[PDB]
RNA sequence: UUUGCUCCACACAAUAUAGAUGGAUACGAAUAAGGCGUCCUUGUGGCGUCGCUGAACCAUAGCAGGCUAGCAACGGUGCACUUGGCGGAAAGGCCUUGGGUGCUUGCUGGCGAAUUGCAAUGUCAUUUUGCGUGGGGAUAAAUCAUUUGUAUACGACUUAGA
RNA sequence: CCCUGAAAAUGGAUGGCGCUCAAGCGUGUUACCUAUACUCUACCGUCAGGGUUGAUAUGAUGCCCUGACGAGUAGGCAGGCGUGGAGGUCAGUGACGAAGCCUAGACCGUAAGGUCGGGUCGAACGGCCUCUAGUGCAGAUCUUGGUGGUAGUAGCAAAUA
RNA sequence: GAACUGGCGAUGCGGGAUGAACCGAACGUAGAGUUAAGGUGCCGGAAUACACGCUCAUCAGACACCACAAAAGGUGUUAGU
């Protein structure tokens, strides 16, 4: 037994992939996380992670 | 033969029945979770039937792997039959329940000029 | 070590034997235990008497014939003890239980075999000097056991000739042992003495 | 509650089992006790 | 526990600047081993003095062997304990060869005869009777008389086997 | 001789157990003449037999054997413990086995 | 009532094993006492010796134990044939007598073994049963049905009947 | 410590047998026994952190590396199994035998289940991607129907024959 | 009927014979090793271990929760003032 200081297996509660299936969008998503893998740039993590917002989570601009 | 394999591990061989299928006829053998509040299966005491649990999953290199170390592919006909003659180290055809007996001395045929094993050569051979 | 072991149950404690004897059989050695009136309980005798009769004076309230079942005979008593030392509602049980047989006095053939004791079980190794204990036979004999009597007159009989066989065969090793002793200080002998014999 | 009257039982329970005897003819279930001075004879008799 | 050891403690206050070097003192403890004997020093000074393992300092601990461990002599030692309903002071008198030795007789017999733990009991003192027509309990002067000697009767040998073959004899 | 015996006699006594669960993997044999687990370590390793007798004739014989070996000692008595390939039946609890004296390192 | 039944012997087949794998190797008593040997004046005797475990004693060598030649002693063991004597607690065994017939490792020789391939119980026991062969032996009952009433709800009991 | 004080109703309970220099009571030193606990290893799953595109020999919700973790009623969520019908597809199966039913015969899946052989049978029926619901039973003194043990049992003995 | 905490409920596993709550320890599927609490005459795996004492009961005693016992008394026996 151990004393669990912590909820055990608890997801992270961040979305990792676009909730739509969109064949464009899953298409921006593969080329923006390979340019967040290859680059050290931060702009491209952060595109990435917007391109998985909901629609509330994207207000138009 | 087909392709090298680890040796294949159960884990389970023994069929998981339901509880009291051996008591009453009503209760069939197909597994069911017990919820009754008080049952000695649902508290897992000692001496009970043991419940299906994702710890008894196979090891993923022997998974849907027959003792002769092939996955099971059903056929109905040539054509269905030939999508394994690349694969005849590791996929070995099933002939299904409803092809007539002419239809299947085809099959084996083909088969057997190809290459692929043949799970149920033995069905509805006349003699 | 040999296929059947003949205990000479005179002067051993009823529990200590039981204890010992249901271990044997269990390991699957055959035991048949002999004299078992004068087996020995530790307790002074009128002890031993009330602790039988509150034995016997539980029975079954509504038919005594399927009640507790109060046999007399010293064997039995010792049986009995045995019992409950053994699981005995098991087939294991059972057949560590037919493995063993209980007499009064020594019956043939076992009045011509070799009888052995259990040290460990023995009375006067086990008990303090000056401690009471019961003898069984008598304390059978104040129960209901029938028989004391008769296996006294056969047991004193049985004495006699085995005294006969005693001095006949004590004759014979005086005569062997004078032939051992002329065959000393001979070359053969010599040897022996070196290699240990 | 106890019996509110006492009276003894009915019947000897020393008579038990009152079942049909084994034979017709009962057994002599003890014969007198052997005296070796008196001359041999018999310890009983039959008779209708 | 009662494989006992005797160690001195030597211990003092913590010092202070209106009181530098103080007095050490120092106890002999019967013990196990050196933490109980650390631990059995705080008890007794933290009965007889106003002073606690906090606010003192343990400066040395010794462990002090039996000057002849070869030599019998008898032992007079002053103990006080807890019985269920008092406490009560004795003295009693052990022959033995060592100190540590005649102090684990002295736990067995108090456990013994007055069903005294070692939480009970305080070793008031251990010291040798030097000579006799001192030792005064008779269960320790008979074993003093002249040319000494008794036998053992109804020897009992122990087995190695189940059975025997030979109705065994308790001579000696 | 009257004797050919190259085997070490052994008794089946039980499973490993607790109180009241037993373990049919592991067995507890009793070798004759060990009284120690300094005399049973010599037996550690040693290949053991059980033998028996079946009214069957299988590959030219009625006799059938059932192979395993001494693991360790057990308790303060000389009693070891032992694995076969196929556990024993446990209807042999007070049957005879026998110990062999290979493999050996005398 | 099928040429049935029974005992003995050997031949085959089946059946199983609560578990052979050198030998269950016999005084009785006491244990703050005994065993054995010896002597005497025969005892609750004198003397000596022993135990401190059976770690003993006996058996133990030979193709799982072959074939053959001797030497020395007249011993040891097996098998039948035997002369008896004893044993009733469940005797079913123990002690014997006399020849015959094998073996003898008590001591000297000579020949054989292999390949089960570096291990595989590597099969050597013994309950029981049937089918055969050849040698003895013996030549009934019970039940139903009928019948009695010392019995009886029915079974059962108790009687009778060539 | 022991004993007296110490009396309840079926026969009985240091668990039982039994145990007396204990197998009891106090104490002390070792050895030993065994939990789904601890350590190490394998495998399943979950969670987390990562690697992988000068075509990664065209699957990047894939493949792979590393670490930790795994009890569960009420309840929540996720991934799947199965059923009737609908769109599409496999130019799928079938009177040379579809569906159904029986099968201490085989194989796959942790499981829901799936697949095959044999028997019986005679006219329709599947896989896959989606759509849809009157979609999964052991209980409700559940509904309807069928059938047992009881049991060859109770009973067929008023009204003269 | 309240307070704090830990539990049971919702939980199996080893131990307390037996038992919701006590002790130990919390649980995927297995292998090996080691232990906990509890034990090691036999049932029953494991010393009829070792050591110093005490106790004999014609109603001994034998492990916490827990399946009770008191005032009072004894030239029983042991130690002590
Ligand atoms: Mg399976
Ligand atoms: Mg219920
Ligand atoms: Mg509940
Ligand atoms: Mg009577
Ligand atoms: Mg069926
Ligand atoms: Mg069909
Ligand atoms: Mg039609
Ligand atoms: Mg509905
Ligand atoms: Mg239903
Ligand atoms: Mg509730
Ligand atoms: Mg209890
Ligand atoms: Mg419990
Ligand atoms: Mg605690
Ligand atoms: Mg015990
Ligand atoms: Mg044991």
């Amino acid at each position: 037994g151990i004393d669990h200081t912590s909820k055990q297996h608890k997801r992270s509660g961040h979305r990792t992939a676009p909730k739509s299936d969109n064949v464009y969008l899953k298409l921006l998503v593969k080329l923006y996380t390979f340019l967040a893998r290859r680059t050290d740039a931060p702009f491209n993590k952060v595109v990435l992670k917007a391109l998985f917002l909901s629609k509330i989570n994207r207000p138009p601009v | 033969a087909s392709l090298p394999h680890p040796k294949i591990v159960k884990k389970h061989t023994k069929k998981f029945k339901r509880h009291h299928s051996d008591r009453y006829h009503r209760v069939a053998e197909n597994w069911r979770k017990q919820k009754g509040i008080d049952s000695v299966v649902r508290r897992r005491f000692r001496g009970n039937i043991s419940q299906p649990k994702i710890g008894y999953g196979s090891n993923k290199k022997t998974k849907f792997l027959s003792p002769s170390g092939h996955k099971t592919f059903l056929v109905a006909n040539v054509k269905d039959l030939e999508t394994l003659t690349m694969h005849t180290k590791t996929y070995a055809a099933e002939i299904a329940h409803n092809i007539s007996a002419k239809n299947r001395v085809v099959i084996l045929a083909r088969a057997k000029a190809l290459g692929i094993k043949v799970t149920n050569p033995k069905g509805r051979l006349a003699l | 070590v040999e296929p059947v072991v003949v205990i000479d149950g005179k002067g051993h404690l009823v529990g200590r034997l039981a204890s010992v004897v249901a271990k044997q059989l269990l390991n699957g050695q055959k035991i048949v235990v002999v004299r078992a009136e004068e087996l020995n309980i530790s307790g002074e005798f009128f002890r031993n008497k009330l602790k039988y009769h509150d034995f016997l004076r539980k029975a079954t309230a509504f038919n005594k014939t399927r009640g507790p079942f109060h046999f007399r005979a010293p064997s039995r008593i010792f049986y009995k003890a045995l019992r409950g030392m053994v699981s005995h509602k098991t087939a294991r049980g059972k057949a560590a239980l037919e493995r063993l047989k209980v007499f009064e006095g020594i019956p043939p053939p076992y009045d011509k075999k070799k009888r052995v004791v259990v040290p460990q079980a023995l009375r006067v190794l086990r008990l303090k000097p000056g401690r009471k204990y019961t003898t069984l036979g008598k304390l059978s004999t104040s129960v209901g056991w029938k028989y004391e009597d008769v296996v006294a007159k056969l047991e004193a009989k049985r004495k006699v000739s085995s005294a006969e066989y005693y001095a006949k065969k004590r004759a014979f090793t005086k005569k062997v042992a004078s032939a051992n002793a002329t065959a000393a200080e001979s070359d053969v002998a010599k040897q022996l003495a070196a290699l240990g014999y | 509650s106890h019996r509110k009257y006492e009276a003894p039982r009915h019947g000897h329970l020393g008579f038990l089992p009152r079942k049909r005897a084994a034979s017709i003819r009962a057994r002599v279930k003890a014969f007198p006790k052997d005296d070796r001075s008196k001359p041999v004879a018999l310890t009983s008799f039959l008779g209708y | 526990m009662a494989h006992f050891k005797e160690y001195q403690v030597i211990g003092r206050r913590l010092p202070t600047e209106s009181v530098p070097e103080p007095k050490l003192f120092r106890m002999r403890i019967f013990a196990s081993n050196e933490v109980i004997a650390k631990s059995r020093y705080w008890y007794f000074l933290q009965k007889l003095h106003k002073v606690k393992k906090a606010s003192g300092e343990i400066v040395s601990i010794n462990q002090i062997n039996e000057a002849h461990p070869t030599k019998v002599k008898n032992f007079g030692v002053w103990v006080r304990y807890d019985s269920r309903s008092g406490t009560h002071n004795m003295y009693k008198e052990i022959r033995d060869v060592s100190r540590v030795a005649a102090v684990e007789t002295l736990y067995q017999d108090m456990a013994a005869r007055h069903r005294a733990r070692f939480r009970s009991i305080h070793i008031l003192k251990v010291a040798e009777i030097e000579k006799t027509a001192d030792v005064k309990r008779q269960y320790v002067k008979q074993f003093l008389t002249k040319d000494l000697k008794f036998p053992l009767p109804h020897r009992v040998q122990k087995s190695t086997k189940t059975f025997s073959y030979k109705r065994p004899s308790t001579f000696y | 001789a009257e004797s050919h015996r190259l085997y070490v006699k052994g008794k089946h006594l039980s499973y490993q157990r607790s109180k009241r669960v037993n373990n049919p993997n592991v067995s507890l044999i009793k070798i004759e003449g060990v009284a120690t687990p300094q005399d049973a370590q010599f037996y550690l390793g040693k290949r053991i037999a059980y033998v028996y007798r079946a009214s069957k004739e299988v590959r030219g014989s009625k006799i059938r054997v059932m192979w395993g070996k001494v693991t360790r000692t057990h308790g303060n008595s000389g009693v070891v413990r032992a694995t076969f390939r196929n556990n024993l039946p446990a209807k042999t609890f007070g049957a005879s086995v026998r110990i062999f004296l290979y493999p050996s390192n005398i």
